[PDB]
Formats: structure tokens, C-alpha cells, sequence
RNA sequence: GGCCGCAGGAAGAGGAACGGAGCGAGUCCCCGCGGGCGCGAUUCCCUGAGCUGUGGGACGUGCACCCAGGACUCGCUCACACAUG
């Protein structure tokens, strides 16, 4: 009875009473990249957090933004360039990129990476890319089965040529027959294919395949790497109504309904969280050693594209695997990846190398003249460090 | 039918217009379709609400997305026009004398129908807020 | 435009040509709406999407 | 005196008690002083800027009329004009960084 | 019978406590503090508030005088002016409590009033838009005092709502959500040039401030009064038991952070908040984020700024959780038991050796 | 003075001009009664509330 | 504060018992006020317009420079800036028609 | 993708009390606060069309209000705490 219960409340007494059984922690509800931080392989707990930066949902506003990205459903005038050009005057921000060039009259999906965001277009422009499109044919075939077929045989590595070049290869992965309409001869297809497919091209090739000919009557991308149609999408109106809210009633919800930050593009990737006196170290352009790492996930491999993230969430970097999640766990050190794209700027985390035990004493040989100016030995070094001492330049 | 387009129906799209309101409001439109008073599509009724003219502005509440005339209920509110959805799209596109379905349409006054205009300006008038 | 949709059961886009679904009820055009950069109708928008309570922000947020 | 230059203040919307509500159109959505002087475009003082209200991008001001000025003169959309000098930025307004 | 309770139904702070993150399970408890509903009358005075009605006569600063010789306190404080005429919600913060009050003071308000309009307009509806026109962020100046004039400031209005109208007095109920330090006499009178016709604040009643409301646990001056007498006259606490309530419920939106029992006299003299000492923390922490840090009993320590996000907490073993922004509790409440810990221990005999 | 109030079902105050509630029951003053500190019926007021079982000490006691 | 804009006021010639003298030099013969700052062009002030003295399409003025600044810094035909609208009409003080 | 130019680095990733709290003062911020409360006598007057009897006023008289916070700065006190498996 809640009058039973609100009785109790004042009468009996409360105590988070002490246990002896293991705390166990459910990190499958944390957002982006702390999703199943639980999960991750664990080297050392044993580090200072310096408190510089944020969990990439809670940034301040204007972080937010220009660490940010629209999954835009493009309108059907204007060309893929005006559109982020529009964005970058509504949003009052310096430099804007996108995923895939879509033609001035196709809509759909197109990732507009606002300014530190820009530093993935290349990751996003060759993400494989699906399309729904209507190919209108110029005389009658005998029904739908004949369509398919011609898609059906146009299903795997493909010859193409631009539109109005050289020759060119594009596999288109899957291809799919929707409907087909007689009267009118349109009929819907649907093409998982791979980055700079042309779909002008294989609407002809379609027509020339059938015998009756053909061209496209139009086109939607349904799908840009991660991000699809009921993955987050917003129109144009959106965002420049959530602009428009921001500055009229300071009321940032609307942004961040429209806006993500670019940590969920990189979701599908396996993590490397690093410490966080080696985080500037690496925007810098240095290489991720192996004394920086905190965790790493399971089923690493050699030459895998990671990201690099820090303990609060943010990405450093894309990166190429050197070690496999196995020699991760045994070895004592080594350069466990290097840099593919640096994401994260310069001095968003303090400048923290050069303060270790073992890069404390290679500053002091080099004072005491045991190694020369430029780190390297000498034949007065001693037999233990020149031995044991593996430097990584070689 | 009337009943069944209810179904159809725009998250935004009230007031709705009865059924009897409907009937009143497209004889009223192929009235001033002859008359050439009406003013139909976005663009024009827009340009004319923006410019100065004033009536009763018919909607279509099977208009989707509604982003292509949702400013206009606001737009009318600034100058205290009357507004009303019908329930189609199609429907507004016909009385209007077009072949094509049309998602809102204003019709201007005028001396040949001011009975059937000023029982559909009332009643619009007299429509209760959602 | 001649594309169209309709919802599915599991809450995605169903492609078709045609004008009603299945069940009966109209198809949405599968283009978005046209924009222009000279628009100065945010304040319009905004003012009866949250009347509606179809504003982006009054629905339930999203799963990351 | 009469100042060197003016530039656009607001137009005139409805009279309110004998003084005159105006929208607020300036370059930039600058913002004017208390008190501060509201021209006519030949350089006459009508009145001066009573109330600043409204939201900070779309904002209006009430105009305390001058001693022989009467409210009926003013038509619709009719521009009114300030010196420049005794306008401030938005900026200003706007939380600090 | 509190086996039964399940952990929702807990009161205050500890309220879900089962769904904060565990760190870890095992502390010494110590016979220090209570359930902050069981404090002893003349603690539970010093460390409470009341959710006031005001009446229609008084200044703020009159009322918050006469609860002050009624209780015998010291100090109060009270959430932000309410003007002599008007009524409603003030969050009178007694002794510790007022510790709290900045917290208080710029929390969002609500507010029921009547503008009186000076002339007929069309309707309801004409009143309804002027009110959407001045939602958001508006320019409002701030009255004249001791002939300061104060330049033009911004307060926004969250929500608007026009409640009722009265066309033969030409009298309009509106309802406002707001920021705090908003004027609604100045609403008024640009609601009044607005629609052209003119207009006054006729009345006005604060609904809500921040986490209190009228809705519940609100109590007018005579309740006030009347408990203390009780108390006074037959040694009943019963009654004001009712009319004041622990600081804890002003913080039951704050993010938490449990601590072990030897963590909080440390924390109570000005150390920081350290991880060892973290028994259990709440999702959602954010780095600057002011959250609350409590006992195991539920008793609210300190307002603290964290230095450490939920994440970061998980991956650590040691160091600066957060750092204090304003102690709540008093000194030696709980024992000083730093210093005895395994690594401290280690440092300080390691100095001696 | 001129605001009125009825709870609705959920316990909510409505505000209100009008003297009578949808319902014909007469509308109660939103503002509580006038207060002195030199009062002196502190007895009284405790005396009859206890009678009629409307003290605060004898209603539900509030879930926190 | 910092203005929004500043004029060209005039040039640096020598200066004369740590503050400087300069030929003014403005757009329409206009003459500063006694006592208006005088900024770089980089909108900081150096000082105050101190002395106003020459003949009246041809006049000099000199600058009481601020706490951190010295007469030695200057160099030669250095331009200074003031805020426009500290500045007044010549006509003002040319004679009455 | 490649080539050229410029800029920042030439990085092995440190630190289980760092450098805190509570008061007091000065200066800013906050800051619509002569009004509020009581009693007395000609029922002290008054259902005013003047708010108003759930209160308004006159004359005696007394009484209690005009803070509490935050920030900066210069003191006093208490600590200088990694939280006892």
C-alpha cells in the first residue's frame, strides 16, 4: 500500500549493507564507443586521467558541432555540393565534406561531415553504398522475370564508363527486382554496390542487355556505409530549424537530435583504448606503443583498421593493427599499431611524453653524453641497455 | 467514403472540416475557379498571403511530407486568416480544376458567390482549436 | 516523382510504384521535401510541430 | 544636434496609448540605447526608444512620441531611423564564451 | 520489513541505489550518521527546508524573518523574491541548508498570474499568439534601484500558456515556464503593446521553484507556526516533522556518488574525492558536472565537481574522483579514519623506515 | 482576490476566473489565508483539526 | 569598450615632452573631440587627444599616451585611429551664414 | 591514390596527497523589498456605487523587517586525508 510503504520509509532503518561477492558492471546501455566497456581485454588499471576533454554525447555545444555529422536525406535540386555548402552557412561553421557525389535530381543518404568530423570523408567516401532507383525501359519486355534476369547477370565485378573517359571496374554486391510496371515500362531495382558505382551507366546497361533499351528515370541512396534511411536521417528543414532554435530560445535539443558526433560513424571497428599521457602523443604523429595501452578488444588482426579512443570515449584515430590481440596480452613491449587518420586535434589533451621511467633515463644519457644528441648509441654504453633496449627506428 | 480518409490522415491536419463543411467548401472553390479568384499551390498562395491578399486558405490533410506547406497555418495566424483541411489531397485537386492532386488552395471573395462564401468563412470561423 | 513507400512491420521502407498499400491506405512520396536556403519559415514549423507534439525532440530518443 | 547620418531603426507596426509599437529591422540585428533619439529619413525627431521586447533575433520597441507628434501620422510599414552610434551590438547580449 | 521494500520504494538519495554502478561491495560501517528523515529534531531542523506558500501581504525577506524566530534559527534563505502581492512556492532553506540556496535561486520557476488588458481585443485566440510570440529568449530590462539604472538584459521563457479570458473584464489566466530572474510584471506590459490594446499584471503565484512545487509537501505559515508550538507545548515533533524536510530532498536530481564510511570525515575536513573510497556512482557523470556525494546511510556530504566520467571510473584503480564545491555535513559526524589504508599505510612506513 | 482553483481527477490544481467548477461546486481562493506572527490561536487550530480528522499529523504520509 | 570601427585621425610627426604630435589628417576636414581616445589600427588605445592647435584645414594635435606606452615607439608617418563618432563637423566651427 | 611545398614533432606514456576545507573581513555580482504586524476607544469608524469584513481606513501607540548566497582578494581555525579484506 503506498501508505504502507511511505510508513516504513520513516520507521525502519536504510544501509547499502556490505557484500562479499564480486561487483559486476552492465556497460551494454553506454553510448558509442563505451558500448561493452566492460567486455574489453584489460592491461593495467594503473594510470592519472587528466580531465581535459568529454564524453563525445555531452560536449559543449560547439564542440559538439564541429566534431559532428549529419546523416542528410539530400533534396532533389540542388547538386551534393551546394547542399554542404548550405549547411556550413546555416550551422556558422569553416569547412564542411560529404560521403558520395549524389547527381543535382537524386535524393537519399549523404553523411555531411562538419569541419574536425571532415578529417573521415575519405573513410566514408569509399564505404559500399546502396541505391533504389527506376530504370524506364523504351520498348515492352515479356514481364518481370526478364528484368531480373538482366539484373541478376549484372551481379558481381562489373565493366563501367562515366557519364557526359576510361573504362572502369565496379562490383555491385547484391541486386534485387522490387516491382515492374507494364503500362508505364518503369521498374523499381535495388543495388548494394561498391563506392563511384555509376547507376546511370547500369540503367542503360540493363536496357542494352534486355534488347528494348533504356535509361534511368531516377534515384535514392538508401544506404552510405554505417548510416542508412532509419539510421538518424534529417531533412535540410531540420537543420535549419534546430539552427534556428539554438539561437532563438538557446535550446541545443534540436542539434543534437540532428547532429551526432563522428564517434558513431566508427562503431563498427574494434577499439584500442590508450592512456591518457599518450593521447596528444599520438596526434602529434607518433607511434602507438605499447606502454600507453590501458585495453583492446578481442579479435584483433595484423594489417585491420582500429580506432584509437581514450578512456572518456573520444576517437584519436583510425589506425592500422601491427599487433594481434594474442601478442598484445603476452608481449612485453613494441609498437602495437601506427597511424592511419588523426581525428582528434592538437592539444585537446595535454603534451605528456618524455616523463617516463625508461624516456627519463634515455634524456639522461643523452646529458651525459652516453648516447649522442640524436638518441643513438655509442661504444661506451653499457652492454645492459644497448642489449635490451629495442629502438623501434632500427 | 468521407469516414475512410480519416485513415489517411496528417499528424497536423486539424481542423479537419466535417463532411458537410467539405461538400459546402468545394462548391464554393468551383465557384471561384470560374470565376479565376483561387489562387493553388504552395508557391502562389505563399506569395499572395505574403503580398497582402486575404480568404480562406483550404488545405489537404493527406499532404505528406509535411514540410512542404506546414509554415502555412502560422502564416495565416500573422495576418488572421481563416484556414481549414479538407481530407484530400485529390479532392482539392479536382474542385480546383486540375487533373493533378494540389495540397492547398486559397479562395479570394467575390460579389457572384457571397452566400456560399460567407456560410463556409462562418463556419470556418467557428471551428474549435484541437 | 513516381517512387513511393510504405512502412513495414519491422519499421522500414517498403518500395512500390503504386499509390495504396496493401492495406489500403495512401503511400508516401519516398522524396523529401524540397528546400531553399532563403527560407524564413523556422519559427512556422517549429510553432506547430511542437503543438502537435511531432517535434524531433518530443519523441523518444533514440538508441546509441 | 541633428547627427551627421542615420541608419534603419524598425518599421512601424499598430499604435499602443499614444505611443508607437515598432519591429525592430536593423543591419546586423543590432540593438538600440534607452532613450535613444528616433528619426524620421529627413533627419526629425519623433520620439525616442521607450521598450526593447520580443525575442532576441525578431524583437520590437515602443516609441515615446515627441511633444507634437500625434499617433495617427504613422502608416504601415513606414521606417524609422536612429544614429548609428547609439546602437549595440548583439553580441553583447549573447552569454559569454 | 524493508527486505520487502524493493530498492525504488527507498527514500531520498537512496532512492534506486541498486542501479548505480558498483565499484566495489565491501566497507567497515560505523554507528555515526542516521537516515537523514531520522536526525534527531534539532539536527533534522538545521540541515531542512520548507516548501512555503506565501501569503498575499509580506516581503519574501519579511517571511523568511518570522520563520526564523518561530523555529529559533539563525540563518535562512529563500529561492529567489516573490514580490509583497505575491503568493506561492518558496523553498525557505534553514541553517546548513542554506548552503544550497545559489542551487535554489537559479533553478527554472513556473508561475500562474492575470493580465488585465486596457482595452477589448478579438478573443482568447489574439491573446494565445502574443504569448508564442514572447516564448524563447527575450530582452527585458531590469527595473530601476537606487537609481541604478541596470542595462537590458536576456531571460528565457520556456513554455507559455493561456489559460483563460474573460471578455467583459477583459481579464486573461496565463501560465509561464521560466528562467530565473524573470520579470512578469515587464511580461505583462509587453503582452499589453504586443496585442496594442494595453496591459497590467493584475496578479501573480509562483507555482514551482525547481524541484518543489504546489502540487505536494507544501505548507502555509500557520502549519509553521502551529508545529512549532506543538513542540513547544507538548514535545510532540510530529508536526513539524511534516513542515520541514531534510536538504537531501533538494538533490534527488543530482547525480550521486556513495562513499565508504572511513572516506567521509576525510572528505568532511576538505580532501578531495578519492576512488579507493567509491563504493558506488550513478551513469552519467560527466567531467565539471556538479553531483552530490553521500554516506551509505544516504546523507548528503558534500556538492562536489567531478573530475572522472562513469567510464573513466571503471578503467581506473586510484586518483581524484572529484574535487569538493561546498561541504554539507559538519566535522567529526563520522570519525577520522584516513590514513589507515594499505598504500597510506605503506607510504608513511616507508618514510619511517 | 481574482484567481480561483479546482483539482481535476489527478489531484492537479485548474486556475480559474469563474466562482463555480465544471461540476457546480464553488472554486476555492489559489492564495492561502493571511498570516501574523503575533497569532495566538495555535491551540484552537490544532484542537478542531485533530476533531475532524484533517490535521496534517493524521493524513497519508507522503512517499519520498 | 573597444569600438566596432575607428577612423583615420591622422599621422605621426615628432614628438614633444613624452607625448607625441601629430598632423591630423580626416575625411572631410573633421575635428576630434577634447579628451577622445586615439588607437592603432589594431583597435588599441595608445592615448588621448590632448592639444588641438593650427590653422583650420591644416591643424595638428597632440597625444597624452596611456600608462604602458612611450614617445619612443613611434615611427614616422605612423597612421592613428579614432572612433567616428567622437569626431565633429568642421562647419560647426566655421562661422554662422 | 601519386607528386611537390609549408608547419608541428622526432614522442617508450610519469606522479597512491595533490595542493584543500570551514569561518571572518573588504570589494563586486545578486538586489522592483518607509511598507509589514499587533493592541486600545465613540460596537474606534466602514457593506462606499472605493479596494474591502477571508478586510479597508482614522487617531493613538508600540513592535519586528531592509537579508542569505556566489565570485574575486586578504586574514583566523582545522587538516594536509589514496579511505584499514
Amino acid at each position: 500500500p503506498e501508505e504502507d510503504v511511505a510508513e516504513i520509509q520513516h520507521a525502519e532503518e536504510f544501509l547499502i549493507k556490505p557484500e562479499s561477492k564480486v561487483a559486476k558492471l552492465d556497460t551494454s546501455q553506454w553510448p558509442l564507443l563505451l558500448k561493452n566497456f566492460d567486455k574489453l581485454n584489460v592491461r593495467t588499471t594503473h594510470y592519472t586521467p587528466l580531465a581535459c576533454g568529454s564524453n563525445p554525447l555531452k560536449r559543449e555545444i560547439g564542440d559538439y558541432i564541429r566534431t559532428g555529422f549529419i546523416n542528410l536525406d539530400k533534396p532533389s535540386n540542388p547538386s551534393s555540393h551546394e547542399v554542404v555548402a548550405w549547411i556550413r552557412r546555416i550551422l556558422r561553421v569553416e569547412k564542411t565534406g560529404h560521403s558520395g557525389t549524389l547527381d543535382p535530381k537524386v535524393t537519399g543518404c549523404l553523411i555531411v561531415c562538419i569541419e574536425r568530423a571532415t578529417r573521415l570523408v575519405k573513410s566514408q567516401q569509399s564505404a559500399g553504398k546502396e541505391y533504389v532507383g527506376i530504370v524506364r525501359l523504351h520498348n515492352a519486355i515479356e514481364g518481370g522475370t526478364q528484368l531480373s534476369r538482366a539484373l541478376e547477370t549484372l551481379t558481381g565485378a562489373l565493366f563501367q564508363r562515366p557519364p557526359l573517359r576510361q573504362l572502369r571496374v565496379r562490383t555491385i554486391y547484391e541486386s534485387k527486382m522490387i516491382e515492374y510496371d507494364p503500362e508505364r515500362r518503369l521498374g523499381i531495382f535495388w543495388v548494394s554496390c561498391e563506392a563511384g558505382t555509376y547507376i546511370r551507366t547500369l540503367c542503360v546497361h540493363l536496357g542494352l542487355l534486355l534488347g528494348v533499351g533504356g535509361q534511368m528515370q531516377e534515384l535514392r541512396r538508401v544506404r552510405s556505409g554505417v548510416m542508412s534511411e532509419k539510421d538518424h536521417m534529417v531533412t535540410m528543414h531540420d537543420v535549419l530549424d534546430a539552427q534556428w532554435l539554438y539561437d532563438n530560445h538557446k535550446d541545443e535539443s534540436y542539434l543534437r537530435r540532428v547532429v551526432y558526433p563522428l564517434e558513431k560513424l566508427l562503431t563498427s571497428h574494434k577499439r584500442l583504448v590508450m592512456k591518457d599521457s599518450a593521447v596528444n602523443a599520438i596526434c602529434y604523429g607518433a607511434k602507438i606503443m605499447l606502454p600507453g595501452v590501458l585495453r583492446y578488444e578481442d579479435g584483433i588482426e595484423v594489417n585491420q583498421e582500429i580506432v584509437v579512443i581514450t578512456t572518456k570515449g573520444e576517437a584519436i584515430c583510425m589506425a592500422i593493427a601491427l599487433m594481434t590481440t594474442a601478442v598484445i596480452s603476452t608481449c612485453d613491449h613494441g609498437i602495437v599499431a601506427k597511424i592511419k587518420r588523426v581525428i582528434m586535434e592538437r592539444d585537446t589533451y595535454p603534451r605528456k611524453w618524455g616523463l617516463g621511467p625508461k624516456a627519463s633515463q634515455k634524456k639522461l644519457m643523452i646529458k651525459q653524453g652516453l648516447l649522442d644528441k640524436h638518441g643513438k648509441p655509442t661504444d661506451s654504453t653499457p652492454a645492459t641497455w644497448k642489449q635490451e633496449y629495442v629502438d623501434y627506428s632500427e | 467514403t468521407y469516414q475512410e480518409l480519416l485513415v489517411n490522415q496528417n499528424p497536423i491536419a486539424q481542423p479537419l472540416a466535417s463532411r458537410r463543411l467539405t461538400r459546402k467548401l468545394y462548391k464554393c472553390i468551383k465557384k471561384a475557379v470560374k470565376q479565376k479568384q483561387i489562387r493553388r499551390g504552395v508557391k502562389e498562395v505563399q506569395k499572395f498571403v505574403n503580398k497582402g491578399e486575404k480568404g480562406i486558405m483550404v488545405l489537404a490533410g493527406d499532404t505528406l511530407p509535411i514540410e512542404v506547406y506546414c509554415h502555412l497555418p502560422v502564416m495565416c495566424e500573422d495576418r488572421n486568416l481563416p484556414y481549414v483541411y479538407i481530407p484530400s489531397k485529390t479532392d482539392l485537386g479536382a474542385a480546383a480544376g486540375s487533373k493533378r492532386p494540389t495540397c492547398v488552395i486559397m479562395v479570394k471573395p467575390h460579389e457572384e458567390y457571397q452566400e456560399a462564401y460567407d456560410e463556409c468563412l462562418e463556419e470556418v470561423q467557428s471551428l474549435p482549436l484541437p | 516523382m513516381f517512387l513511393q513507400y510504405y512502412l513495414n512491420e519491422q519499421g522500414d521502407r517498403v518500395y512500390t510504384l503504386k499509390k495504396f498499400d496493401p492495406m489500403g491506405q495512401q503511400t508516401c512520396s519516398a522524396h523529401p521535401a524540397r528546400f531553399s536556403p532563403d527560407d524564413k519559415y523556422s519559427r512556422h514549423r517549429i510553432t506547430i510541430k511542437k503543438r502537435f507534439k511531432v517535434l524531433m525532440t518530443q519523441q523518444p530518443r533514440p538508441v546509441l | 544636434g541633428p547627427p551627421e547620418r542615420v541608419v534603419l531603426l524598425g518599421e512601424f507596426l499598430h499604435p499602443c496609448e499614444d505611443d508607437i509599437v515598432c519591429k525592430c529591422t536593423t543591419d546586423e540585428n543590432k540593438v538600440p540605447y534607452f532613450n535613444a533619439p528616433v528619426y524620421l529619413e529627413n533627419k526629425e525627431q519623433i520620439g525616442k526608444v521607450d521598450e526593447i521586447f520580443g525575442q532576441l533575433r525578431d524583437f520590437y520597441f515602443s516609441v515615446k512620441l515627441s511633444e507634437n507628434m500625434k499617433a495617427s501620422s504613422f502608416k504601415k510599414l513606414q521606417k524609422f531611423y536612429i544614429d548609428p552610434y547609439k546602437l549595440l551590438p548583439l553580441q553583447r547580449f549573447l552569454p559569454r564564451p
